[PDB]
């Protein structure tokens, strides 16, 4: 049915990415505890996780993996431009869960960038039926839900910033 | 010389389903000539005349991203030669494989098949 | 030692999650969570990702009326004859009819039925013992009154039962192996018996041929499930039990060869390429240094179509190895001393188009072959223990002859090199 | 390759429908071989080789695991002892018979 080789290629590339993840900021158990602080998996915490490593590989979805990648993803883009979405990560998720509205002057934005342009250019041929009864690409944006922060802190932003950051995200897909 | 002398040809025939779920890549040509298939000059090249990767709804956002390089867990098809002749069987409606721009050229070959049965008949 | 037979008691061993209660296997298009086809306990036929085994061991409860042990009762019939007929019913009216009217009394012993039978069973024992001829298999009775009567009916994996649900041209065929046909039989019948909650004799009249069926089911169960599951080639013992598949194998055709010792040989770049793959899908991530998934598409990319840096890894594998890569050749079918060959890769061939496997022309006696087509088979070896071991399979060891103890004849010169020797010679 | 229902090799309809490059279709050992595997005085090492190849599941996935990593020129593989299921399944084929297991 299914074969054993992919899977096991797959686990052990995990497993050397957790070991690259412990080697380049010299973490170990105790501060993986810290940035769990007692935190439980978020879907569309997974979901940003499987993203960011579909070049990569796939998510096993192992939890002391999945809190080991985010550290290290988190950490990642903490090193450059991105800002409030390492801190969206950062949080817990509230019990708010639903989907409020996108400001569609930003997606217009989004569609002009030619960054985008050219990704829809590579998924043309998806994006002359599929998007146009539903975009499955931006659905995220409407799929936005509220986070309790392990600090006392919960998430209040404008939009722009996950529409330019998580734009650069893509491009790094 | 002589080895050179005792050439044999060889014929085969494959068959490939496309359905709603699984669609093809543009395996051959740039992206104006989206072409999954060698047409009938062309020679079919790497040992493969198509692949189909499995979408999924919930997997559009990354599986079936960079739509022009195959992912690794697609279904290919192997063979060797050049494309000699081409027989499409269609059940979908048209409309969709106009507004389908992964089927252009399955379109194009219907249509081409359709205009010789009219003239025939 | 091994696997030792005994009837144990099955109501020490018998729990309580897997006695199945009676259910049609299908339910409104989906299999029922309590018949025979139970995701429950019982696994999922497609899905292998159920924690719980295939092992699992499903169960059925009898204990209103014990009844005797299936395997054990041919052993009853040849202590006692014709127990068949004691325990087949017929002395009834009522339901059964007059019918022959006319049937060998035999003392009153026959026509009483499963549950007299079980009542009287050492009477009826003591009236048919040889102590000439059966006393043996008296005595292994005497050994065995716990398990002559059983009160728990096991049933097999459905995932490891290949019965499944067709859809046939007329409709959705449940296509079963038959073993389950009698096992639904079996759960239908007794069905019949915790449906008849009502007392009356008539009731019983009735009932005790349905504990007759349910004997002669039994019997058939046994008897069906060891016709095949356990007998002949096809059977599970000597299919698999010895000899089974293997996971990293090839075979191919063999070719003559020269310019190397005897025990060097070339395989063709294509079937090394598949069977070391993990050997070289390590070295290519440790020498890229990027995941091993890049490292998995470029290795596609190398068996695809010929390439020259791939090429230069397998050198270099095969240049470093600890033992050389050896492997096992045995040529089908093996019944020769040392139709096994241990052999050492010597050499890679360089062209994509070549399939076929060099070999020098000394073995082809000692391996009984001919370049006229024989398929041969290779088994590569991994561990280094493993190689110490087969070691003594190398030709080398084979040199001497375990018969005389002198120099082989099958490694000794053949026609044509026998041919030129005397040519230089004489 | 695919595994079958038990859990072992088994050929596949890849190949027919052009899916598969090569053939691919295992190698099983039969009676003779085992014989002659057995000439050699290393009945535990053959058991090894069944039990890490094809039989044992576990035994299998730890010699993927060993040998993927690890030195390339040079494998030094670890066996567990976890029972094979070819003798589990054997073990369910004589408990539901009736038959049981009692070592030694």
């Amino acid at each position: 049915r299914n074969d054993q080789g992919n899977s096991i290629i797959n686990e052990c590339s995990i497993k050397q990415e957790i070991a690259k993840i412990k080697k380049k900021y010299n973490v170990t158990d105790e501060v993986m505890k810290e940035f769990i602080n007692g935190r439980e998996l978020n879907s569309i915490q997974i979901y940003l996780v499987k993203i960011y490593y579909s070049n990569k590989f796939k998510v096993n979805s192992n939890k002391n993996d999945i809190f080991y990648l985010l550290y290290g993803m988190t950490r990642e883009l903490g090193e450059m431009n991105f800002s409030i979405i390492p801190e969206i990560l950062s949080c817990a998720i509230a019990p708010n869960v639903r989907k409020m509205n996108n400001r569609k002057k930003l997606v217009d934005k989004i569609i002009h960038s030619d960054k985008y342009s050219y990704l829809l250019k590579s998924y043309l041929p998806i994006k002359n039926i599929l998007d146009k009864n539903n975009v499955i690409l931006q659905l995220m944006t409407i799929k936005n839900a509220k986070f309790m922060n392990k600090e006392n802190k919960e998430v209040d932003f404008s939009t722009d910033h996950l529409a330019e950051e998580v734009l650069d995200m893509l491009l790094c897909i | 010389s002589a080895a050179k002398k005792l050439g044999t040809f060889s014929v085969n025939k494959v068959k490939v389903s496309v359905n709603t779920n699984d669609i093809l890549l543009n395996l051959y040509g740039d992206n104006e000539n989206y072409k999954g298939f060698p047409d009938i000059g062309e020679h079919i090249k790497n040992q493969i005349i198509a692949s189909r990767r499995r979408f999924d709804y919930n997997t559009a956002l990354y599986e079936l991203k960079n739509l022009n390089e195959m992912r690794d867990s697609d279904t290919p098809f192997f063979a060797d030669g050049k494309i000699v002749d081409i027989e499409i069987f269609s059940n979908v409606p048209e409309e969709e494989l106009k507004v389908q721009k992964y089927n252009e050229q399955v379109l194009y070959y219907i249509n081409k098949q359709k205009e010789f049965s009219n003239n025939v008949y | 030692m091994g696997k030792k037979l005994s009837l144990i008691d099955f109501n020490e061993i018998y729990n309580e999650e897997n006695l199945i209660t009676r259910a049609n296997p299908i339910e409104n298009h989906e299999f029922s969570d309590d018949g025979i086809y139970s995701e429950r306990i019982f696994g999922s036929y497609n899905e292998d990702d159920d924690d719980k085994d295939i092992d699992t061991i499903g169960w059925i409860n009898i204990e209103p009326y014990y009844i005797i042990n299936p395997i054990l009762f041919t052993i009853i019939k040849k202590c006692i004859p014709s127990i068949n007929k004691i325990i087949n019913y017929q002395q009834s009216i009522d339901q059964n009819g007059e019918n022959i009217d006319l049937t060998e009394e035999i003392g009153e012993d026959d026509y009483i039925g499963l549950v007299k039978f079980k009542d009287n069973f050492d009477d009826l024992l003591e009236k048919y013992t040889d102590k000439k001829k059966y006393q043996k298999e008296y005595d292994f009775l005497i050994e065995n009154h716990d398990k002559i009567f059983i009160n728990k009916l096991p049933v097999f994996s459905h995932k490891l039962r290949p019965a499944t649900l067709l859809t046939g041209s007329k409709g959705k065929v449940l296509a079963f192996d038959e073993i389950n046909n009698y096992y639904n039989f079996v759960i239908e019948y007794i069905n019949q018996i915790n449906e008849g909650v009502v007392s009356d004799d008539s009731i019983d009249l009735l009932l005790l041929p349905l504990l007759y069926n349910m004997q002669f089911y039994a019997n058939n169960i046994l008897t069906r499930i060891i016709s095949e599951y356990l007998r002949g080639k096809k059977g599970f013992l000597r299919k698999n039990i010895m000899g089974s598949r293997i996971n990293f194998s090839a075979r191919n055709v063999i070719t003559p060869l020269i310019g190397h010792p005897i025990d060097e040989v070339a395989m063709p770049y294509k079937t090394f390429a598949e069977l070391y793959k993990f050997q070289l899908i390590n070295l290519i991530s440790k020498v890229k240094g990027i995941n091993y998934n890049e490292a998995l598409k470029f290795w596609e990319k190398g068996i695809l179509g010929f390439n020259q840096e791939l090429y230069n890894y397998m050198e270099e594998l095969i240049t470093k190895t600890k033992g050389g890569c050896t492997f096992l050749l045995n040529r089908n079918p093996t019944i020769s001393i040392g139709s096994i060959l241990y052999l050492k890769i010597g050499l890679i061939k360089k062209d994509y188009k070549d399939l076929t496997l060099g070999i020098s022309n000394n073995l082809l006696s000692a391996l009984s072959g001919d370049y006229d087509g024989d398929v041969l088979n290779i088994i590569p070896v991994f561990d280094n223990k493993m190689k110490e071991h087969f070691s003594l399979l190398s030709p080398q060891n084979f040199l001497v002859d375990r018969n005389n103890g002198r120099f082989n004849g099958d490694f000794d010169l053949q026609k044509d090199q026998i041919l030129g020797i005397f040519i230089l010679n004489n | 390759s695919f595994m079958n229902l038990r859990g072992l090799p088994a050929k596949s309809k890849n190949f027919k429908e052009h899916k598969d490059l090569y053939s691919k279709t295992p190698v099983r050992i039969g009676n003779m071989e085992i014989s002659n595997l057995s000439l050699t005085n290393e009945m535990g090492s053959i058991m090894d080789m069944l039990n890490s190849y094809s039989n044992n599941e576990t035994n299998r996935r730890e010699l993927i695991m060993q040998l993927l990593t690890g030195n390339p020129f040079d494998t030094n593989i670890d066996l567990s002892d976890v029972e094979s299921g070819t003798s589990k399944i054997l073990k369910s084929l004589f408990t539901c018979l009736g038959l049981s297991i009692d070592d030694v």
